């Protein structure tokens, strides 16, 4: 079973991508959006947002 | 064994790229949801905060943070005798430009009369080292006064 | 909705109402507009 | 041969949602929305609690916010002007592909 | 091949194992022996404490937290003028209930009213962006007049 553990750890890591990424970016409980007005006191966020 | 040794090095590759991603993701949690006193952590400077963007199999942290720019020295004292009572900032430095005594913060010079607000007074003036002499103001007694 | 059995690409599968396997785009989570000013 | 490339499950799109979330969170709402429900303050405000963060009173930022301003704008464009003409940026990135 | 396929997979598991141990060890000092001000390290919201446990190969940490509950709305200022003397909270935030003005904490809606105590000044009212009229009480003018 050489072949099934090698499918089996290539798997996982893929798996493990996911999760990484997942815990990353999946930090916020609700997607919020800013207003549609843009004046933060000045500051200039429009490259980032 | 090519096989084996391709599965060895892609389990050993993703080891440190989960070790990578946890890192991102303490970042993320720290310098982004929150402003960070470890320092170099979330850049180089007095951390003030962060804002994440995507990239292709990563992320890319904007760092804002504050860095002091133009510095002047100063002639400093630990503390101050007014009455034989030492005299300690509060939240500041003494310094002196030469001819006068003020208490200011410790990150930007705004130098600002040396009162009882600014300072509170503990024993006498004959345990600490480098104590100099000079005048603290009394707010209240020109109030009694008038 | 929320991710149940992931097949890729953004889409997830799962077992729901007669009952049968349905395939969707998983849900990020609820948008909420902050009241700034 | 067999060998092949899995799709990851979120789209970039979806990343790139995941990011406006949290950019649009934090500049909304500091750090409270971190801990629990995000709660509003204007942005100048949230400067102010940040240098108090650091070490400096808050009248500072209220005294020189065009200043503060102005330089994380310059910051800004730097950036994005570092980005645009450095093709060799993303080294790590480039490395793990 | 097999013994060496195995031990291989155990040295690769082994490493991921000690690094949770290492992170579980750094929870439980910086968790359960302190109060952490690092965000989301400690559970979600703001960390207050932990209380460990054991578990088959492993530890499970309780974290108690606080995490605000019922917010409202109040119109804000970043200073406030009296005299001409722009004035910023000590600690806290500037808030309005539509007719009065108060200072409060940051976390916790307890507006008291505007002294001199809360409030120090900062130069004239000609410089802050979006400075509000109001006044600040001064403790010292009914004892004064008593
Ligand atoms: C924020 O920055 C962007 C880009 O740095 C500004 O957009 C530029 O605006 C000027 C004048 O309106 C144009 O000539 C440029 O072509 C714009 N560039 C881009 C990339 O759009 C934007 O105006 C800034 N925000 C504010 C409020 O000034
Ligand atoms: C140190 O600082 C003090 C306070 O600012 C200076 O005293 C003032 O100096 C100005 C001249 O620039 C005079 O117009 C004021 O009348 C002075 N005030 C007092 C209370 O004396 C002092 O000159 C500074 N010393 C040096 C060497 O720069
Ligand atoms: C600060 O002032 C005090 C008093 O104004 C000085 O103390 C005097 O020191 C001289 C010389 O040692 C003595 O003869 C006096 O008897 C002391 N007077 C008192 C009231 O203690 C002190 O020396 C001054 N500090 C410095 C650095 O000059
Ligand atoms: C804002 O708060 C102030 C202070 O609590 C309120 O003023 C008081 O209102 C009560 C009525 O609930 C009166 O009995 C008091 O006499 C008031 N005190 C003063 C000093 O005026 C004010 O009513 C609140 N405004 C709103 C719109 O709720
Ligand atoms: C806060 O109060 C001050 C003074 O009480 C106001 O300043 C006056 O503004 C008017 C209109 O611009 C001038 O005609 C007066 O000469 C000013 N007086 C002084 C002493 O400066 C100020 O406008 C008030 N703020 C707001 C937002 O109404
Ligand atoms: C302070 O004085 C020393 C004296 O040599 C000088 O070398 C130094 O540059 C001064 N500091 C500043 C900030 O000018
Ligand atoms: C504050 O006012 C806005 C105005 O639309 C409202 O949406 C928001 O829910 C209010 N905040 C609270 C906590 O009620």
């Amino acid at each position: 079973s050489f072949c099934t553990q090698l499918k089996r750890a290539l798997t996982g890591i893929a798996v493990e991508q996911d999760k990484n990424t997942q815990e990353v970016f999946a930090q916020v409980k609700q997607i919020y959006k800013t207003p549609p007005i843009k004046y933060f006191g000045g500051f200039n966020f429009s490259q980032i947002l | 064994q090519s096989l084996q040794t391709y599965v060895t090095q892609q389990l050993i590759r993703a080891a440190e790229i989960r070790a990578s991603a946890n890192l991102a993701a303490t970042k993320m949690s720290e310098c982004v949801l929150g402003q960070s006193k470890r320092v170099d952590f979330c850049g180089k400077g007095y951390h003030l905060m962060s804002f994440p963007q995507s990239a292709p199999h990563g992320v890319v942290f904007l760092h804002v943070t504050y860095v002091p720019a133009q510095e002047k020295n100063f002639t400093t004292a630990p503390a101050i005798c007014h009455d034989g009572k030492a005299h300690f900032p509060r939240e500041g430095v003494f310094v002196s430009n030469g001819t006068h005594w003020f208490v200011t913060q410790r990150n930007f010079y705004e130098p600002q009369i040396i009162t009882t607000d600014n300072t509170f007074v503990s024993g006498n003036c004959d345990v600490v080292i480098g104590i100099v002499n000079n005048t603290v103001y009394d707010p209240l007694q020109p109030e009694l006064d008038s | 909705y929320e991710c149940d059995i992931p097949i890729g690409a953004g889409i997830c599968a799962s077992y729901q109402t007669s009952q049968s396997i349905i395939a969707y785009t998983m849900s990020l989570g609820a948008e909420n507009s902050v009241a700034y000013s | 041969n067999g060998l092949t490339v899995l799709p990851p499950l979120l789209t970039d799109e979806m990343i790139a949602q995941y990011t406006s979330a949290l950019l649009a969170g934090t500049i909304t709402s500091g750090w409270t929305f971190g801990a629990g429900a995000a709660l509003q303050i204007p942005f100048a405000m949230q400067m102010a609690y940040r240098f108090n963060g650091i070490g400096v009173t808050q009248n500072v930022l209220y005294e020189n916010q065009k200043l503060i301003a102005n330089q994380f704008n310059s910051a800004i464009g730097k950036i994005q002007d570092s980005l645009s003409s450095t093709a060799s940026a993303l080294g790590k990135l480039q490395d793990v592909v």
